[PDB]
């Protein structure tokens, strides 16, 4: 936070009003809130940012923060980029004519009706769906058909009262598409929410093939590249006087998990070691195997949480071969387990390791049926999480299928984010994984670095911490060139960052 | 080295690979720059100046870093990120960066209000470096706002700022000068008249050049009318460089528009003035000779 | 509930025309030399239209 | 409270030639109160 | 709640007078007895938009007798400006709490009126009505603004708080 001349009466006194001003900016979605007591509503000139009463310090720094119709030029770039995404993809989504709507110069800040954005014509027919959330999944694309759909883009600008932006979507879409003054050139489409004050989107509305993967990418890309939107925030960051320190802008690349620490859940799973044998020799000179117990791994990295589900070897007795029933099972584990969480730890997109187990689990979760499944692009050394002594022995040794939880992030989440701290889960899980050798010595330096029993990790210091990550990370670079020949200066920033993070 | 190289012999023959890791090394070695020295900067500069039109797909890739930068908490990694937008500008137009060069002019319009004199004065000079290639009347700012903003930054009583900003005003008053009113104009006569006592005698030969570029905008009466009333002021490299602005006006717009006012004026009593206007014909003759 | 617009931007008219305010850090509203069509200019030239 | 409507506040040399003036025009009314025959003030000030 | 509604209870019977004195005009009858006045029987939702567009017009011929052509006011009754104002039209037209309690006053009425209306145009439902018409009066406070220039309306919106609170 931000670390002559000679001037009249009124300057020389008179308080400073622009730490004033920027208090009231970051404060603001609190001296700002929907449910009040008396207060007599009333829009923001030009945008769609609703005041209920006269607080001047917060009316200015908000006007000035929206100078020269930058919510309109939002919305006018917003429907621009969805545009091209279409004129780029007509081919593959059966798309003839993409129709623009030339726009109405105030149908961004007009909030109780709305024209349509983006006019879509098929060429053939598109048979659509009911309608539902952006992040739910099964999909029947059958009820209707047509050659017509629409398309709008609605800005809000939330507060700490109201801001889930499901709801809003939902909300607008329903009343929008039934109510008597909105024309909808179409008795189908769709419904794009933005909140700019926390920066979310989803969407409502009804869907057809494609659409949801479509529109999800390019989401998902528009609020993280679109130019209107970084001057937005750009005017927000000035006008608050906040500065970053890192340099690099930390590992936030169109990768998943700037996506992925969201206050939506995502759920990382690996069952790629549930099936183990452990293999001894006969006096025979065979080397006869005893199959072990193991464990689902399911992960929430914006928590820290580990649920493992562990497999007993109960259910080695009379199905055939392994590997595909046990997909099966995994499958109607994760069911079981959806139907058995309450309603605020419910996963919304799950993503596990096997992309060839997608299948079996994607139909048994139809009893959850909005769940986002996914293989996940960037595989996590949970595998490595079979190394560790505590959860390794209570698999080991356990005698009945269970559950157990674990909060791997110690006592983190006091002065880490959860971002660093699954950043930080990632060195030291690919630590396991690359030597768990070096693993051990490094993140147990000092000869009296202790761990609380509770803890999956010792009690350190900042400043070790900064010098272990750099640590674990010059052993995975280490590694990687001493088994494939390379050397490790060699590398660029984006080289050791993949390298370190997953795949490439 | 590769600096030397490219800049002897060109980038005919390399490749897409090695042109990638070239331009991803060079990024790094830009952010790791831990020394104020123009050797990254220039490495840089040349580097792109002969990628020539190579460089068209990592302009979100090279800005996006240097936006980054320009964030930063420490001056000198912000002024460091002003500096290579200065470099790059040409080439970050001539690949038609719409979004981008966009991008870059308003978002520096918003930087306009530092106050860390080191990095304002290297926002103005990435403006001008702006400016330069795209031109006046297609700016992302259009100087009819740039300039009103600009005006009262040239109170700012420092070298570095003030030698950029008055390079600035100069280069518009030159040009644009259309897309600004009188009435603008002759305020920032009003304050130009006491950039003539900065230190540095850049700032000062800048000041003269635009009192001439405004004389040929504006008419010449009301500049020599604010002219002779700082004549009157005392001290002496305030009213030396007066008397030269009034010789530049008058070698611009013909001195016989000036001739009267400034022999006019030799009956004042007072003897500042009187050598004043001996001084100032002193340069008109010589600058108008023949 | 009943919605408004709220008319009057807060546009130190001296700094605004004149780029100084006697002020200064103290003006209680809002130091911007910018040009730019209102709220209500536009909406009325274009129905005019 | 200042007042809107105002310049700056003049600046040390617009003050010093004012000042100036101002002492100027202090000698003239004391060589005017003294009622001096054998003042002169010449063509350069 | 219960508490504070007793407490109005309490103070409504200790201060309360007998009616001490009368004189005893009739102001309606007074109206009738003379020659500029009829009488008639219709439906209450046609004298409320009535009543409406009289209240309306009444407050514009305010406004444009005093010669106040950049100031407009709305059929919601609200009042808006057409230009930018100079100093001396901002000061000309400033307006105090009797106008601007009639102003939000006539708000509160047409906006009951155009619930009705809005019913027996068919658009809604009894029960709608109904469930309209406990909304606008128990949040008068955000919907009309009258606070604002007789701020010892918070006696009523506290008591239409608790009976809310109540039912
Ligand atoms: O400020 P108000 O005008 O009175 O109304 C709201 C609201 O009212 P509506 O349902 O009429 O829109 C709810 O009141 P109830 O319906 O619950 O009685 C609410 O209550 P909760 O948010 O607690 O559900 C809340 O209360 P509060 O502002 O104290 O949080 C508050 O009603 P009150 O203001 O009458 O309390
Ligand atoms: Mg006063
Ligand atoms: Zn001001």
């Amino acid at each position: 936070w931000e670390k002559w001349k000679k001037l009249t009466n009124a300057q020389r006194s008179g308080l400073n009003q622009i730490p004033n001003r920027r208090f009231t900016l970051w404060w603001s979605p609190t001296i700002n809130r929907a449910n009040v007591y008396v207060g007599f509503q009333v829009q923001l000139d030009l945008t769609g940012i609703f005041m209920h009463g006269k607080i001047p310090t917060l009316k200015i720094s908000l006007i000035q923060i929206f100078r020269a119709h930058l919510w309109q030029k939002i919305h006018e770039s917003i429907v621009m980029d969805l545009c091209q995404v279409f004129d780029q993809e007509l081919d593959a989504l059966e798309i003839e004519t993409v129709q623009k709507e030339t726009i109405h110069p105030r149908k961004s800040y007009k909030m109780n009706s709305s024209c349509a954005d983006i006019l879509l014509f098929a060429s053939y027919k598109w048979n659509v769906s009911r309608p539902s959330l952006l992040a739910d999944s099964k999909d029947v694309m059958d009820s209707t058909t047509t050659q017509k759909y629409w398309i709008d883009i609605q800005l809000r600008w939330g507060d700490y009262d109201s801001h889930d932006i499901e709801r809003y979507a939902r909300a607008k879409f329903l009343d929008y598409t039934t109510d008597n003054m909105s024309i909808y050139p179409s008795p189908t489409g769709v419904l794009i929410a933005i909140d700019l004050a926390y920066n979310l989107h989803s969407a409502y509305g009804n869907w057809f093939p494609g659409s949801k993967p479509l529109i999800q990418q390019a989401m998902a890309k528009i609020m993280k590249a679109n130019p209107a939107l970084y001057v937005l925030r750009e005017r927000i960051r000035k006008g608050l006087q906040l500065y970053s320190s890192e340099p690099t802008e930390p590992y936030l690349s169109s990768q998943n998990y700037g996506e992925l620490f969201s206050n939506q859940i995502i759920w990382f799973v690996d069952d790629t070691n549930v099936y183990r044998v452990t293999i001894h020799k006969t006096f025979e000179g065979n080397l006869t195997t005893k199959p072990i117990n193991g464990a689902i791994f399911i992960f929430n990295p914006r928590t820290g949480q580990l649920f493992l589900k562990i497999i007993h070897t109960s259910v080695w007795a009379g199905q055939k071969r392994l590997g595909q029933l046990a997909k099966w099972k995994t499958a109607e584990e994760v069911a079981a387990l959806i139907r058995s969480l309450p309603v605020e730890e419910q996963p919304k997109q799950i993503i596990v390791t096997r992309k060839g187990m997608l299948d079996p689990l994607e139909v048994h979760l139809l009893d959850f049926p909005n769940i986002v499944i996914k293989g996940s692009e960037l595989q996590l050394p949970f595998q490595a999480c079979l190394k560790v002594e505590k959860f390794g022995d209570l698999i080991l040794k356990a005698t009945e299928p269970q559950m157990v939880l674990f909060n791997l992030y110690d006592d983190w989440l006091k002065t880490i984010s959860s971002y660093t701290a699954f950043s930080r889960l990632i060195l030291i899980l690919r630590a396991l994984h690359v030597n768990n050798d070096r693993a051990k010595v490094i993140l147990k330096p000092d000869k009296t670095t202790i761990t609380e029993p509770h803890h999956i990790w010792p009690t350190l210091t900042d400043e070790e911490w900064i010098k272990v990550e750099v640590q674990l990370k010059d052993l995975i670079l280490a590694d990687y060139g001493k088994k494939n020949n390379v050397n490790v200066a060699s590398l660029t920033q984006s080289e050791i960052r993949d390298i370190i993070l997953g795949m490439e | 080295t590769i600096e030397k190289i490219m800049g002897n012999l060109g980038a005919a023959d390399i490749d897409h690979k090695l042109e990638e890791q070239l331009i991803d090394g060079i990024l790094y070695a830009f952010q790791e720059q831990t020394t104020e020295d123009s050797v990254m900067l220039n490495g840089f500069g040349t580097v792109v100046n002969a990628l020539g039109k190579r460089v068209k797909p990592y302009l979100p890739q090279i800005c996006g870093t240097v936006l980054w930068r320009l964030n930063n908490k420490s001056a000198k990694v912000r002024q460091q990120a002003a500096d290579l937008i200065s470099r790059t500008a040409v080439v970050m137009k001539t690949c038609q960066e719409e979004k981008l060069m966009g991008h870059l002019g308003v978002v520096l319009y918003e930087y306009l209000g530092e106050e860390y004199p080191e990095v304002l004065g290297s926002i103005l000079g990435a403006l001008k470096a702006i400016v330069n290639v795209i031109g006046m009347h297609k700016m992302t700012p259009p100087i009819k706002d740039l300039l009103p903003r600009l005006t009262p930054i040239l109170k700012n009583r420092h070298e570095k700022v003030q030698e950029n900003c008055i390079d600035l005003v100069g280069r518009i008053a030159d040009r644009g000068a259309e897309y600004v009113s009188a009435r603008e104009w002759m305020r920032i006569c009003f304050e130009l008249l006491e950039l003539l006592k900065a230190h540095k005698k850049a700032i000062r030969r800048a000041t003269v050049n635009t009192f001439g570029y405004i004389a040929k905008a504006i008419g010449p009466h009301d500049v020599l009318a604010t002219l002779l009333n700082n004549l009157k002021v005392q001290e002496r490299q305030n009213r030396v460089c007066t008397t030269v602005a009034i010789a530049i006006v008058a070698e611009t717009c013909s001195p016989f528009t000036v001739l009267p006012a400034l022999m006019n004026e030799y009956r004042v009593p007072e003897l500042n003035v009187q050598n004043g206007v001996l001084k100032s014909l002193s340069f008109l003759f010589e600058y108008i000779g023949e | 509930a009943t919605v408004r617009w709220d008319y009057q931007p807060d546009i130190c008219k001296d700094y605004k025309e004149t780029g100084f305010c006697g002020f200064g850090d103290s003006c209680k509203f809002l130091h911007d030399r910018s040009d730019y069509k209102h709220g209500w200019q536009i909406e009325r030239e274009l129905d005019e239209g | 409270g200042g007042k809107t409507g105002s310049g700056g506040v003049a600046s040390s040399s617009e003050s010093n030639r004012d000042r100036r003036e101002r002492l100027r025009q202090l000698a003239l009314e004391t060589i005017d109160i003294n009622k001096d025959p054998y003042f002169m003030k010449n063509h350069l000030g | 709640s219960y508490q504070k509604l007793l407490k109005y209870y309490v103070l409504n019977a200790l201060k309360h007078r007998p009616p001490k004195a009368q004189k005893k005009r009739y102001l309606f009858r007074s109206f009738k007895a003379t020659k500029f006045f009829q009488s008639t029987k219709l439906d209450w939702v046609e004298v409320g938009l009535q009543v409406c567009r009289q209240g309306y017009n009444m407050l514009n011929l305010l406004i444009h007798r005093k010669n106040l052509n950049y100031l407009h006011l709305d059929y919601n009754f609200n009042l808006k400006p057409v230009k930018t104002l100079t100093t001396k039209e901002r000061k000309k037209s400033r307006f105090g709490n009797a106008f601007h309690l009639c102003r939000e006053v006539l708000r509160l009425t047409k906006l009951v009126v155009d619930s009705h209306v809005q019913y027996r145009l068919g658009n809604v439902d009894a029960f709608q009505l109904a469930d309209g018409l406990q909304y606008i009066f128990a949040h008068v406070g955000q919907l009309t603004g009258m606070y604002r220039y007789k701020y010892k309306l918070m006696r009523q919106i506290r008591m239409c708080k608790d009976l809310k609170h109540l039912i």
